[PDB]
């Protein structure tokens, strides 16, 4: 009936280690399955745990179950960023099966020398929305928004490929004034120290 | 694979009817409709274990389905509720009471609205790499931002000189409300394009996002002043300079 | 497709003490298919309401019931079962033998 | 206490 | 001696009629303790022994759902197995199950079981070592391949060596006071005139239990049966069972037959003579 999985949400860094976890009634235990849920597509089966103290593992993913006090830990070695989504857990309870909460990981990517920096870009009707954008924009903030009122942040990490080194951990603020103002759109974060100002 | 279901998208007016269209071709017994939404996953709605038998689920209130054949499992929901917004998705299996993972469907975004009235298109616009970004890394960045649209419906690609490229891309994965202060708040989306800060500097070159958005179709009534909020395309487009 | 024909037996619960208070009988066994209509009677009278036990089934995959009754016992009273099964052309019928 | 599950033939 | 727990299955279609009629039986040594039936009015899993009564409150929601859930699946089995023999919507057809576990004297796990059959006829079974499948025929050979793929032996074995142990002897000891407890064979002797020039001799035992019994007579040691009709055990309504055995004989020549039984109940095996 009830299927706790946590924490809810964690980032990590590139390379680092998580071990998150998903708990259950032991009662009537059957089956166990784990499913990779990329952001905005369709949940992925994983793994499929049945026996006792049996410890399946994929790649640099794998899993363990505990049936009589009911719970079942998904480690991830060395981690990538491609390892980033939803990852859900779901127990039988028919003929049926019930997913948890489901437990949302990012891993934000490190970079090759950081380049820690502040820019603004114009629109094409002149002056406008003149949005501002943060490249390398370090993740010890990364709650929602920063300065934010009749402001919008949309700042996300993302990858590839190769040429130059890429893998996209900006920022990205604006406004409906123009008025605005960049080099001072994010406030309520707390960049870091080299950060640097064209003007 | 796999288990096709359609729509994708899909905006409804209160109170209207519907049927979610899901089939498989894999000769799965059982096929299974959850819905989406947020703080407690997947739930569950309708099952069904083999053709001709169907059985209720967690949320089963206000959607029915049928399974007269193997292959679908369509939900139909009798009369569209504002709660009944959500994500929806189909899944099968292989083997009823065995333990074979869900195969599961593409998925579905539903809104619900109150009048048609709520459907606003998007607005795309392009913005020129920095131009002391290009003099400190050697890096040139182009920004795709869409904004002001409802339901959240919505795919954003590029265009270089005419092809769709996805290398040095990176959009949001989903869109944003303007302001979380709320539901009179519109949708956000936005994309980097980094490429070299040489290749945006030679003028030849004809950068493009657009932004297939998915709202009214011409069917449903419109009674207002404004264009008609239907499926359609919206480009912003950049050239390169070296001015 | 097996089809199995019932076996019957007639019989009360303790002794064949006369006038007294026991219960009277009917277990029909080693049959296929798993519809049955058992009937128990006092003097060709069909008894009103019996009891009959949860159908089950034995090694073969053969099926039997129980089928009870509370009565009381006459020197004189006439009880019997009237099963039919599909594997029967008419109605079994078979008297009840106390001093068996 | 039943097998919490039995599979399809 | 040795504990069962063994749960029957019995689900059978209906053409014209709606869904296939499903009743389901638990048993603990000859005692019933359970019972579903899917035409019963309550729709839920029935308690059928007062020691499974004193337990009445989320026990019987699982055992309810899961007992639902085996229906479910013999409710397409009749499907599948209809296209595997090519049999038609026409007729009545019918599945069975039956699994369980035996216990010894001291309670280590002892036997484990899981057998099914279509139409009276098996069909597919689980071997002793509970890791494979016994195939009646071509269409039971699909049934043990998909098993073997879907893993079912292996969720078999665990509740059988789990689950369906350290239950039975969760229920040997709530209900100690008579599932342990063993009645005594009370035996008897009756004579019938069938002629003039032969007699019978009908050799009894009631109010016993459990239902396992022994009875024959003997010549000079050497066991007749001849000329006799050994009843099957029958049930007496109140957790007890009879049988009996009869033989034809002379009424002159008769003193040189006895009686033989035995019985957990009482050591000895007790000997009959006329
Ligand atoms: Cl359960």
């Amino acid at each position: 009936l009830n299927v706790e999985q946590s924490p809810q949400s964690l980032h990590v860094q590139e390379g680092d280690s998580t071990n998150f976890t998903c708990s259950f009634p032991s009662s009537n235990f059957y089956a166990l399955h784990w499913y990779r849920w990329e952001t905005a597509k369709s949940p992925e089966a994983l793994f499929v745990m049945t026996l006792n103290g049996d410890e399946k593992k994929k790649g640099r993913i794998s899993a363990t179950l505990n049936t009589k006090e009911g719970y079942s830990y998904l480690y991830i070695k060395g981690s990538q960023p491609e390892d980033s989504a939803t990852y859900l857990c779901a127990r039988n309870t028919g003929n049926q099966f019930y997913f948890g909460t489901g437990t949302s990981l990012t891993v934000i990517p490190n970079i090759q020398n950081p380049d820690p920096a502040v820019y603004q870009l114009r629109d094409s009707k002149s002056s406008d929305k003149s949005v501002c954008l943060f490249t390398d924009f370090d993740s010890q903030t990364n709650v929602s928004q920063s300065k934010d009122s009749d402001a919008y942040i949309t700042d996300k990490t993302v990858l590839d490929m190769r040429s130059m080194d890429f893998k996209s951990n900006s920022a990205v603020a604006w406004s409906n004034k123009s008025d605005f103002a960049c080099a001072n759109a994010f406030n309520n974060s707390i960049i870091p120290e080299d950060t640097f100002f064209p003007s | 694979m796999g288990v096709t279901q359609t729509p994708k998208f899909q905006v409804l007016k209160t109170g209207q009817s519907m049927t979610l269209q899901c089939a498989q071709d894999m000769n799965h017994e059982y096929m299974s409709w959850y819905r989406q939404d947020p703080g407690m996953g997947l739930r569950l709605i309708h099952y069904s274990v083999g053709a001709g038998i169907t059985d209720q689920g967690e949320v089963p209130n206000g959607y029915n389905v049928s399974r007269s054949t193997t292959e679908d499992f369509p939900l139909r929901l009798l009369s569209a509720a504002p709660s009944q917004t959500s994500v929806y998705f189909c899944a099968s299996s292989p083997v009823t009471g065995g333990i074979y993972g869900y195969t599961f469907g593409s998925g579905t975004r539903l809104t619900v609205v109150e009048d048609l009235n709520k459907v606003f298109p998007p607005e795309v616009a392009v913005f020129e790499p920095s131009e002391a970004e290009i003099s400190h890394t050697q890096k040139a960045t182009l920004v795709c931002l869409a904004t002001g649209f409802f339901p959240d419906h919505v795919e954003l690609s590029w265009w270089v000189n005419g092809k769709e490229v996805h290398s040095g891309v990176s959009t949001d994965p989903q869109p944003l409300k303007e302001q979380p202060a709320l539901n009179d708040s519109r949708y956000c989306l936005s994309s980097r394009l980094r490429v070299s800060a040489t290749f945006w500097q030679n003028p030849r070159n004809h950068f493009r996002c657009q932004v297939q958005f998915y709202g009214l179709s011409e069917n449903d009534e419109w009674t207002q002043d404004r264009a008609k909020p239907v499926t359609q395309i919206v480009s912003a487009e950049a050239w390169g300079r070296a001015d | 497709m097996i089809q199995r024909t019932p076996k019957i037996q007639v019989y009360s619960r303790h002794p064949a003490e006369n006038g007294k208070s026991n219960f009277l009988n009917c277990y029909v066994s080693g049959f296929h298919p798993s519809d049955i209509e058992v009937d128990l009677l006092k003097n060709g009278e069909r008894i009103e309401k019996v009891e009959h036990s949860d159908l089950s089934f034995s090694k073969d995959w053969s099926f039997y019931l129980l089928y009870y009754t509370e009565f009381t016992p006459t020197e004189k009273d006439e009880y019997a079962c009237r099963v039919n099964h599909v594997t029967l052309s008419q109605p079994k019928i078979v008297k009840w033998d106390r001093d068996m | 206490n039943l097998v919490p599950m039995v599979a399809t033939v | 001696g040795s504990h069962s727990m063994r749960y029957f299955f019995t689900s059978v279609s209906r053409p014209g009629r709606g869904e296939p009629r499903f009743i389901a039986v638990g048993y603990v040594d000859d005692t019933q303790f359970v019972r579903f039936d899917s035409d019963a009015a309550s729709q839920r899993m029935e308690p059928r022994a007062p020691w499974i009564e004193q337990e009445g409150p989320e026990y019987w929601d699982g055992e309810t759902r899961k007992v639902k859930a085996h229906s479910q699946t013999h409710r397409v089995d009749l499907g599948t197995l209809r296209g595997y023999y090519n049999q038609s919507e026409a007729g009545s057809h019918t599945v069975q199950r039956m699994y369980g576990c035996d216990v010894g004297s001291d309670w280590r796990f002892l036997r484990g079981y899981h057998q099914y059959a279509y139409d009276g006829k098996d069909y597919i079974a689980l071997k002793e070592d509970l890791r494979s499948w016994t195939a009646a025929d071509m269409a039971a050979q699909t049934t043990k391949h998909k098993w073997e793929a879907a893993h079912v032996a292996e969720q078999l074995r665990a509740y059988l060596e789990g689950t369906c142990v350290e239950w039975l002897r969760r229920y040997l000891e709530n209900g100690k006071e008579t599932l342990q407890r063993t009645d005594a064979p009370k035996t008897h002797m009756t004579h019938h005139a069938v002629s003039d020039h032969e007699a019978t001799l009908r050799c009894w035992a009631l109010s016993f239990y459990p239902a396992e019994i022994t009875l024959t007579w003997q010549r000079d040691g050497e066991d007749q049966t001849q000329d006799t009709e050994l009843v099957e055990t029958r049930p007496a309504g109140d957790g007890t069972f009879q049988k009996w055995v009869a033989v034809v004989v002379p009424s002159g020549q008769e003193q040189r037959y006895t009686c033989h039984v035995q019985h957990e109940g009482l050591p000895k095996p007790l000997t009959l003579r006329w």
